């Protein structure tokens, strides 16, 4: 899904707000911040109502400008609501009724997913691989600033995962691919603006075919 | 235009969304008080500095963690939610590593301890994959001009950790030692072990 999400090359930014080991303060910073992990936890591990992909997707779903002004903990506490009443689980009645207030979900998915793809090859470490020229409307961890380059092979994962793709839809057909780190050279993602080396994208099998 | 969405205060939603579960028993007793607990008191950079001390005094442990991370951390006892496979990567004379999640705010958890704020900024997210050297050097890392600097992004399952160069001055240091100055930041990858 091509959202605001995908950050990664976007210019225009301030300074990050950090000096190196700056005191960050505390894990959680209000005594509500650990809600939006451990009820995603209670979903994912107890009820088995979504699988943490869809928890990512709901958050890309936010509408852009809402997705842009909230702090990260937030959207976790929307994302997770959300989910909850798209799976029938929760109301938005009852929660506003609980809030007090307004309590605005993500917008609704505009896309079913797609499957694991059917075909696709064994990378070997070593090896030249393009990311594939495809564009796909909902859930994707791939970010675009790769779409359509060649990197090389520097790690084949020896576990596989769900296509996110797929399970980030909840489907049925995410089936299981192993992932490749996959180094770019910082002129092939960025051309002469870039100050950097190299930059390794860590990518499903489904997202690369042969250079 | 372009305006907010009218929204409740956070803490309200939040505490509504853990009462609307919760009234409906879908949620264990003490569960978001032991996940709170587990990101307070065992998710940590500690850890992460332990694994790099070894690394450090031990060769054998060094060619483990970096060849099979999972299995290293494994023998602490730290794989964990969000560090399930673990890679480790190598700083050299001639190369510096940084992580980051582009996309959201993937981190090894439980070796890293839960992402700080400014990692999960976007500032942090757009930039350090484009321009991470003046990234290192406003944050107030120097990156000498013959070391490439790479970054990996986060975007699948891989969990990373940085095993920074060992700094002079540090010779027979015991690993609590060594523990000592091996930071979260570190870990990321921003920083530079410091020695007094
Ligand atoms: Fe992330
Ligand atoms: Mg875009
Ligand atoms: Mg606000
Ligand atoms: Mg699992
Ligand atoms: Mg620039
Ligand atoms: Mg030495
Ligand atoms: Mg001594």
């Amino acid at each position: 899904m091509d959202g605001v999400h995908d950050l990664a090359g976007v210019q225009g930014f301030g300074k990050v707000p950090h000096t190196v080991n700056a005191d960050i303060g505390p894990t959680f910073h209000a005594e509500w911040e650990h809600l939006p992990y451990s009820l995603m936890f209670a979903g994912v591990a107890e009820l088995g109502a979504f699988s943490v992909d869809e928890v990512r997707y709901v958050v890309e779903r936010m509408e852009p400008r809402h997705y842009m002004m909230t702090p990260y903990y937030e959207r976790y506490v929307i994302g997770v609501a959300t989910l909850m009443v798209e799976k029938g689980i929760l109301t938005q009645d009852e929660l506003e009724s609980l809030a007090g207030g307004p309590f605005p979900l993500s917008r609704p998915s505009e896309s079913e997913g797609r499957p694991a793809p059917v075909e696709t090859t064994t990378f070997e470490v070593g090896q030249r691989v393009r990311v594939r020229d495809e564009y796909v409307p909902g859930h994707i961890r791939m970010p675009a600033y790769c779409r359509g380059r060649v990197g090389t092979i520097s790690h084949r994962t020896t576990e596989k995962w769900p296509f996110p793709d797929a399970i980030g839809h909840g489907r049925n057909d995410a089936g299981e691919e192993p992932t490749y780190h996959v180094k770019f050279a910082a002129e092939e993602l960025f051309g002469s603006d870039t100050d950097g080396g190299s930059v390794v994208v860590d990518l499903f099998e489904g997202y690369l075919e042969p250079a | 235009e372009n305006a907010a969405p009218a929204q409740a205060p956070v803490s309200d939603r939040a505490w509504a969304l853990f009462r609307a579960l919760d009234g409906k028993g879908l949620v264990p007793d003490g569960y978001v008080e032991g996940w709170k607990k587990t990101f307070e008191e065992d998710f940590s950079p500690r850890r992460g500095a332990e694994l790099v001390a070894r690394a450090w005094t031990d060769p054998e442990f060094r060619q483990l963690l970096l060849t099979d991370g999972t299995a290293a951390v494994a023998q602490y006892g730290y794989l964990g939610p969000q560090g399930e496979y673990i890679v480790a990567v190598e700083d050299t004379p001639t190369l510096k590593n940084v992580i980051v999640c582009s996309l959201c705010s993937c981190t090894a958890w439980p070796i890293l301890g839960l992402p700080p704020t400014w990692y999960k900024s976007f500032e942090y997210r757009a930039r350090v994959v484009r321009e991470p050297r003046k990234v290192l050097s406003e944050m107030g890392t120097e990156i000498a001009s013959d070391i490439e600097i790479r970054v990996y992004d986060t975007t699948a399952e891989t969990r990373y950790m940085v095993l920074p160069q060992r700094p002079a001055g540090t010779e027979g240091w015991s690993q609590e030692q060594l523990q000592e100055i091996v930071t979260k930041d570190c870990l990321i990858g921003v920083a530079i072990p410091q020695v007094p």
